[PDB]
Formats: C-alpha cells, structure tokens, sequence
C-alpha cells in the first residue's frame, strides 16, 4: 500500500 | 537581445498566468524556490522584453535553457 | 467491450495522414524550434537518433532479472481496462505461458526501470535529452539523489517517467487516452509490432474526449468513429515513434511484443500540456495515473528561463550552492 505515481493507464 | 520562439513566449505566458492564479493549497511551490511572487514579476518583465523576438534568429538549433 | 475490434483493424475508414516519416538526423532542436513538435513522427530506422537498446533477443525473463523477481508491477486487465498488480516473476510466468493456456489477456505498459541495471541499456533519442524538462529544469542534485527503482511516490525525488518497458501479448488493446500531463512520448519497437489509432487534439476533439471520459460508458464507444479524421498506422520492429502533446491514441498488439519508451514535457507546447492537466483535474483522474510533481516542475521551469536569460536566480541559496557544486564537476 505505498502510494505510487507516474502510472501509465487509461 | 536573445530570441525566443513564439512557441515559448506564448507558453511561458500561459505558464505564469496559470501558476499565479492557483490558490495557495494547489500552487505546489517547491522547496527550492525562494520568493514565488518575485519570480512571477520577473517573468512578466522578461516576456515584455522578448516580445520583439525575431522568429528566424530564434532558430538557433540549441535550447535557451541548458546546464553550464 | 461492446464494439468490434476486428473491424476497427480491418476498415480503411481511418485514412488521415498525420505522421511525418522522418530521418533521425533531421530530428534536432532546430526542427523543434521551427515546428513546435506538433506532428507525430516515425523513424523507420534508428540512424542518427542517438538511441541505445538491449540485445535483440532480450526476453522478459532478462527484464525480470534486471529489475528484480519480487518487484510489483502494474498490469492492465485488457477486458476491463482496469489495473491489477503482480510481481515480475509472476508476470514473466504469465508472459511465457503459451498463447492458448493464457486464461486472460493482460498488458504491462508501466514498468519504469530507471535506477536498475536495465537503465543503462536503454538510451532515448538525443533530441529528447536536449528538451526534457526533467533533465533540463528539475534541480540536478534531487534527481541524482533518487535510489528507489519502483514508482513509490514518497521515495520519489523527481518525476520518474523517463524510461518505461512495455510488454504486451498478442491481442492486447489499450483504449483511447491522452498521456499524463500532456506529456509527449517516444516509443521504440524492440520486438514485435503495434497498431496505433491517432486523433488530433483539436478543441472539438478534446471536448469529445473529455465528454467520453465523463460518460463512463466507454467500452461502448470507439472514439475513432466519432471524429472527422483518424489515422490508423502500424509500427514494425525497429521503428521509433514520437507522439506530440495531447494526442488521443489507442493501441493494439498484434503479436507478442516488447517496447521501450518514455514520456517528457518540454517548453514548446506548454498550452496543450496545461490543457491536458486540467482535463485530468476535471474528470477526477486519481493521482497515481498523473505526472508526479507537475506544478512543482512548472515552477522550476520559470526559474530556469529567468536565470538562463537574465542571470537572476530565484532558487534558495542552498539550492544555488548545490547547483554550483555540480557545475564544478
Ligand atoms: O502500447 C500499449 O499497449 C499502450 C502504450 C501507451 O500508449 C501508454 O503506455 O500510454
Ligand atoms: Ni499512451
């Protein structure tokens, strides 16, 4: 559950 | 004295209008910046001076922002 | 899904010509200055681009070892266009499973492998290095401090969006979308091929896009059928593709493929970049799918411009000293 960013997806 | 592309001059104007108009809680002024208001002011000045940029002398083949 | 993909792949009705087919040596900064990077570009070979890639027979198992067996990977479930997660060891198993025994269609488009062994194996086009905001605007000492190779936001020192590995199986489909923050994209087809649909970011089109996203009922509508002009086009192995800011695109995977690519903002189409960010704001895109530290990057961009031109800095003393130390390297 560490938050992420920069995740490619529609 | 330096010549920017209209592409850049327009975008930097949009940039500054956007950033200055955001409330404090969405402004996201990062750690490195000293005085955000002084930066905005300086950008607007700069933009006036560069308004008269020659479009063909701007085509230098190297970006204006580059590390020393 | 409610529409028929086989037909979207078959029709000639997507006949617009948006792409400039180009020589690698011609894609330089002057080209950028004069055209504003407004057009999708295709390089049918790598010559004069500046790219480096891995061994031609690099496999997904080799990717797994460079990044780690236990690394968690975002995987798209193609039939829902929703995200799940697994480890790279599990992804590898799935990818290596023969085509008929694969129960579901799954796609990986979001493995960012900076700060792993893989990263030195991939180089992006020289020109992108010259204009990428991350390289050219973000304080360098922060960028260089990055140790974490996953995309965990709390460990992120800079926008970690530069180097993606994409691993897609035959039959994969990614629905119409604009890339985060209106980033531009460079995509190199290492093995296999891809089919793209491209829709131009006109005001009208971007309004249809936003409305489509707000509708929810999206597996229903093939957005390429709603616009005046759409180009479908096939990339083959060895091609390098560049998508400009704001371009609406969807991608199908006809054979098992491996792509290396990356995203970047730049100073020549800021207004489109801002336009896309605010579509994301309005349609409530969660943070994880957005460009990290976007406004932060924008502030640093302004500071760089003022400094490089007028030599007045608006960085803290500490930050100037850090910058000075790296100039001395
Ligand atoms: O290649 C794919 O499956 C989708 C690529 C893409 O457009 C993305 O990652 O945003
Ligand atoms: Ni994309």
């Amino acid at each position: 559950a560490p938050a992420t960013g920069g995740v490619k997806k529609p | 004295q330096v010549h920017l592309t209209h592409f850049e001059l327009e975008g930097l104007r949009c940039l500054v209008d956007k950033l200055e108009s955001l409330p404090l809680h969405k402004k996201c002024v990062p750690t490195g910046i000293e005085d955000e208001d002084a930066l905005i002011a300086d950008v607007k000045i700069l933009l006036e001076e560069l308004a008269s940029s020659d479009p063909k002398l701007a085509l230098t083949g190297v970006p204006i922002v580059q590390w020393p | 899904r409610t529409f028929d993909l086989e037909e979207k792949l078959q029709t000639n009705k997507y006949n617009a010509n948006f792409v400039t087919f180009m020589e690698g040596k011609d894609f330089n900064v002057e080209y950028i200055q004069r055209g504003g990077l407004r057009d999708p570009l295709i390089f049918k070979n790598s010559d004069g681009l500046g790219i480096k890639m891995p061994d031609p027979d690099f496999t997904v198992n080799d990717v797994k070892m460079c990044v780690g067996s236990r690394r968690m990977v975002d995987v798209m479930d193609v039939n829902t266009q929703k995200g799940i997660e697994m480890t790279m060891a599990q992804w590898t198993r799935y990818y290596e499973t023969p085509e008929e025994e694969r129960e579901k269609l799954y796609n990986v488009i979001s493995l960012e492998f900076s700060h792993t062994r893989l990263e030195n194996m991939v180089q992006r086009p020289s020109t992108v290095d010259f204009i990428d905001w991350v390289d050219n605007m973000w304080p360098r000492h922060l960028k260089e401090s990055q140790t974490e190779s996953t995309n965990a936001i709390l460990e992120m020192q800079y926008p970690k969006v530069q180097k993606y590995c994409l691993m897609s199986v035959r039959g994969c489909y990614t629905d119409f979308h604009v890339d985060f923050g209106g980033t531009s994209v460079w995509y190199h087809i290492h093995q296999g091929g891809k089919v793209f649909w491209l829709i131009p970011p006109t005001a009208h089109n971007l309004e249809l896009y936003e409305n489509w996203l707000l509708s929810g009922k999206q597996g229903d509508i093939f957005l390429g059928d709603r616009v005046s002009d759409c180009q479908r086009i096939e990339l083959k192995q060895g091609y390098t593709f560049v998508i400009p800011s704001g371009w609406i695109h969807a991608v199908y995977t006809p054979t098992d493929t491996l792509v290396f690519g990356g995203n970047f903002l730049h100073s020549f189409n800021i207004p489109m970049q801002l336009k896309i960010y605010s579509i994301e704001d309005r349609t409530r895109v969660p943070n994880k799918f957005r460009y990290p530290f976007y406004y932060e990057m924008c502030w640093y961009v302004l500071e760089r411009y003022v400094y490089c031109i007028t030599n007045r800095s608006h960085l803290t003393k500490d930050f100037q000293k850090e910058s000075l130390s790296m100039d001395m390297e």
